RNA sequence: UACCUGGUUGAUCCUGCCAGUAGCAUAUGCUUGUCUCAAAGAUUAAGCCAUGCAUGUCUAAGUACGCACGGCCGGUACAGUGAAACUGCGAAUGGCUCAUUAAAUCAGUUAUGGUUCCUUUGGUCGCUCGACUUGGAUAACUGUGGUAAUUCUAGAGCUAAUACAUGCCGACGGGCGCUGACCCCCUUCGCGGGGGGGAUGCGUGCAUUUAUCAGUGGUGACUCUAGAUAACCUCGGGCCGAUCGCACGCCCGGCGGCGACGACCCAUUCGAACGUCUGCCCUAUCAACUUUCGAUGGUAGUCGCCGUGCCUACCAUGGUGACCACGGGUGACGGGGAAUCAGGGUUCGAUUCCGGAGAGGGAGCCUGAGAAACGGCUACCACAUCCAAGGAAGGCAGCAGGCGC
RNA sequence: AGCGUAUAUUAAAGUUGCUGCAGUUAAAAAGCUCGUAGUUGGAUCUUGGGAGCGGCCGUCCCCUGCUCGGCGCCGGCCCGAAGCGUUUACUUUGAAAAAAUUAGAGUGUUCAAAGCAGGCCGCCUGGAUACCGCAGCUAGGAAUAAUGGAAUAGGACCGCGG
């Protein structure tokens, strides 16, 4: 099939490699995952030793973690911006390991809101109506509000993480191969690399 | 080869198993076990080529599957199971008991013991490693693993071993003035006082050892094995006590003893 | 300065977006009794192989060779050179092995010529297997 | 034992080769009483093969309702021996040959802090807070068939499991981190300020994947081994015993040892795999070679058991050479070694031990811990067997043996 | 109970010459000079004492300086140790180096080639040792042979100013 060696190509110097011995499997190579974004699909390898090894083929959801105040939560991918390796593998929305992609804000927005008393995305002006958000933000005893108002204090978020919230999807590097494990657990882009991708992007749009 | 070999030619057998070359082919490869394939003494060569109990395989087969034999206060029906160093072998009917120590010269030697010293040995530690809960582990020279050591022992360190608990009862620790047998190299056997450590940050750390009669070697520190404390040996030695005098004196002590035997 | 390269340059190990209210380096001393250089511990470059500031261990052997070209990048091409003893003519014979060899860019003034000690790692590339672990100025260069 | 002798001239002294002289190992000639050892289809054809064998396997301990034998009182399932068959394991070792192969193989030296590991051995196996034993098929066996044909098999009726699946209870009472209703106490007249408890809800163990924080043991050196926190858990599924055998017990229906088998992880053993440094025969009638279809590096991935141009994308213009690269030849598998030898040395090493490669020539893969396996499968070239003419089965460089040479 | 022939190879072959050949005329020195790799390169830096035993003789010792307990004595001296010291080639020691083979210790296979056995009126032995170039590792030596150090002083040391 395809083989993963080193005697099939040219020497230091570029002399011609005669080969002393035909194919081994341990020099082994299987096709590219160069799983899609769909409705979830895993595919189970047996590999060298009989261990098991997940081809992702298709994935929507992963285990992202915005890792500023130490909030990580299960999210929905929607689609692919920016890669660094091949500019392709973003036309065909293809999941990588280190690929910009754009996640549901909404979990990390619960928590924040939930946590630290403040509202986060929600626009100037508009009506909070539903007000089970209202119980959440208002209605606490007595010494709980030291506990909140002692937390609030170092509640400011970046500027750059509002734009994003308000809009509703939050930029996030995969840190799986999604191709090996079967996942696509990743991390939040933050100031000095959220900066420089935004930039990126931008040069890619013009 | 596409896998493990199971065959061991009888010229490619480690020699100090001493085996003659017109007697058959193959040797008995050891089967997988505590020792190493070249450190080891198969059940079958010593029983039956040492103490010749057995005359033939069937024989050995036959003395074993009686469940006789116990290797360390536990029995083995296995002709091909590895006996190495520090072992104690327990005959229970002929109410023998054999421990597995280097003879002055790099073979084995059929050195009985007491049934009282038959029920401890004495084991160098390999690895000391932390647990899955901060639970202390000892990894010895024959695959045996402790938890909840001692918190002093380290890593060429000597423990003593219960043989039915198996638990830790003494420790020899790895420093100057200590009695090591070595247990490798062309000094296989050798009794002797450690002198000096030199270390070699990325190399083998050798260590000076000092004979009973002034004579000094040294030896890659994998080779060591610490088995008393100042001078005083913490089980049986065999006789010579790895003192190793030169083949001129092996020679008149031979003929010397012949003239006054007769 | 750095970041030239389409995806962030940065040390995997140190986290750089703490919440508050200059970056931290990640460097480490190699053993053997070689100095963790001052641009390493100070310095602003971003480099995998680097074997003070980066992922790989230095094993096995330690070599030194005399630096010969400098043209690919982050690499030099050092040269080996020691007598083979045929035993028939009671005579050597001068032979030669440059090696390809990872130079770091703490390293930063290096000119051919200098006595460089190399150690073994991790294969790096192709035909690199060895990193610049200290540099000696060829005798003199005062001037 | 560090050795010479004949032959150019009419005679002489030299250069110089031809011929003698001795061992060695292949063939061959003539000859052969005894006895102990012992090589042998390597050289040419890694050419071709008729036939027969060369790999199987059951213990007191996975499944026996074959009367195939056989105890008896059978009425309380199963005496026992045991064919077959399902299950597990082995068939990757051994054996043969030397065609490839010239920094390749291989040898000495080291590295995996860059990995995988059946088995053996020693650890772990109520650490997780939420059933006195479940499920439905199949084989053997009875029965009916098809084909010129083979270790080919379709259909029917029945019945097992450590095959294939699904799943409890227990331990289990609580801890432990957040969540926080509600409450008592004191300093200030009082706001305020100080802790104490605390209903409820969520979460939990090892393994897997990711991000953040701190600093039990070890190394020359970890982004190590442990500890903490926030989450995740692949439905083509990690673990957390619906298994078997001899013993038979311990007090008012209750009531425990000794073994076999299995199982995620860790160590150990047998290894394998990929790297480090140095080393090989002849050739210049081989002087330049490599590279956008990877040649040498850089960054990001893909693949892999892991390290790496191993393979993609975008960059950079490198890397080797008179110290013989690049190409070519080899009647070349490499080494331990063998014959010859004063001392140097020359030639040989297919050949029983270690390593490599191959199973007519190349390529692809199944199962498994381990194979690119051929006494396994799938084609394509070469060759070739049996044909009721439709189809079918092949692989001796295993042991014998036959042609050919 | 063996001997003759055919061919490959070794010594004789100092007729491949490192040890160890030749080049006026026997075969052979470029027609001549320059010249980069290659090989090879003058002399020069440590001599000298203290002390001891036999018979002026001989042979044995001593030759950079600086954080932790006991010969201990009194923060003082000694030692012990963890860290040190321009590099390499050379030589000596040590470590690690599969067996079989060769060299070789033992042993009346009836002798021998072999073999790893055996011997004593249950017991006593054996199954050694040496060599294994080159490369890597280790610790002594410092002759010989390379290489380095102050010369627009960014010299060493010594202390203050920072």
């Amino acid at each position: 099939g395809i083989s993963r060696d080193n005697w099939h190509k040219r020497r230091k110097t570029g002399g011609k490699r005669k080969p002393y011995h035909k194919k081994r499997k341990y020099e082994l190579g299987r096709p590219a995952a160069n799983t899609k974004i769909g409705p979830r699909r895993i595919h189970t390898v047996r590999v060298r030793g009989g261990n098991k090894k997940y081809r992702a083929l298709r994935l929507d959801v992963g285990n992202f973690s915005w890792g500023s105040e130490c909030c990580t939560r299960k999210t929905r991918i929607i689609d692919v911006v920016y890669n660094a390796s091949n500019n392709e593998l973003v036309r065909t929305k293809t999941l990588v390991k280190n690929c910009i992609v754009l996640i549901d804000s909404t979990p990390y927005r619960q928590w924040y809101e939930s946590h630290y008393a403040l509202p986060l995305g929600r626009k100037k002006g508009a009506k909070l109506t539903p007000e089970e958000e209202e119980i959440l933000n208002k209605k606490r005893s007595k010494k709980i509000q030291k506990k909140y108002d002692e937390r609030k204090k170092n509640a400011k978020i970046s500027s750059l993480l509002e734009e994003q919230f308000q809009q509703g999807k939050l930029l996030a590097c995969i840190a799986s191969r999604p191709g090996q494990c079967g996942r696509a657990d990743g991390y939040v882009l933050e100031g000095k690399e959220l900066e420089f991708y935004l930039r990126k992007i931008k040069a890619r749009k013009g | 080869a596409r896998g493990p070999k199971k065959h061991l030619k009888r010229v490619a057998a480690p020699k100090h198993w001493m085996l003659d070359k017109l007697t058959g082919v193959f040797a008995p490869r050891p089967s997988t076990g505590p020792h190493k394939l070249r450190e080891c003494l198969p059940l079958i060569i010593f029983l039956r080529n040492k103490l010749k109990y057995a005359l033939t395989g069937d024989e050995v087969k036959k003395i074993c599957m009686q469940r006789f034999i116990k290797i360390d206060g536990k029995v083995r029906a296995d002709i091909t199971y590895p006996a190495g160093f520090m072992d104690v072998i327990s005959i229970d009917k002929t109410g023998e008991n054999f421990r597995l120590i280097y003879d002055t010269k790099g073979r084995f030697a059929v050195h009985r013991i007491t049934p009282e010293e038959a029920k401890y040995k004495l084991c160098k530690v390999r690895k000391i490693f932390v647990g899955t809960k901060g639970i202390p582990h000892l990894v010895t020279h024959d695959a045996r693993t402790i938890r909840y050591p001692d918190p002093l022992i380290k890593v060429n360190d000597t423990i003593q071993i219960d043989l039915e608990t198996g638990k830790i009862t003494d420790f020899i620790k790895f420093d100057t003035g200590n009695l090591c047998m070595v247990t490798g190299g062309a000094n296989l056997g050798r009794i002797g006082v450690i002198t000096n450590r030199e270390r070699h940050p990325g190399s083998f750390d050798v260590v000076h050892v000092k004979d009973a009669n002034g004579n000094s070697f040294a030896t890659r520190l994998s080779n060591i094995f610490v088995i008393g404390k100042g001078n005083k040996p913490w089980i049986s030695l065999p006789r010579g006590k790895g003192i190793r005098l030169t083949i001129a004196e092996e020679r008149d002590k031979r003929l010397a003893a012949k003239q006054s035997s007769g | 300065d750095i970041q030239t390269e389409r995806a962030y340059q940065k040390q995997p190990t140190i986290f750089q977006n703490k919440k508050r209210v200059k970056l931290p380096r990640y460097y480490k001393n190699i053993g053997l009794g070689f100095k963790t250089p001052k641009e390493a511990i100070e310095g602003t470059y971003i480099d995998k192989k680097c074997p003070f500031t980066g992922n790989v261990s230095i094993r096995g052997r330690i070599l030194s060779g005399v630096v010969t070209k400098m043209k690919m990048q982050r690499t030099i091409v050092i040269r080996r050179d020691y007598l083979h003893y045929i035993r028939k003519y009671n005579r050597f014979e001068k032979r030669h092995k440059n090696m390809s060899v990872h130079l770091s860019p703490c390293f930063r003034d290096v000119q051919i010529g200098d006595i460089v000690t190399v150690g073994e790692c991790r294969p790096l590339s192709k035909t690199v297997r060895f990193n610049v672990l200290k540099v000696t100025k060829a005798a003199g260069t005062k001037k």
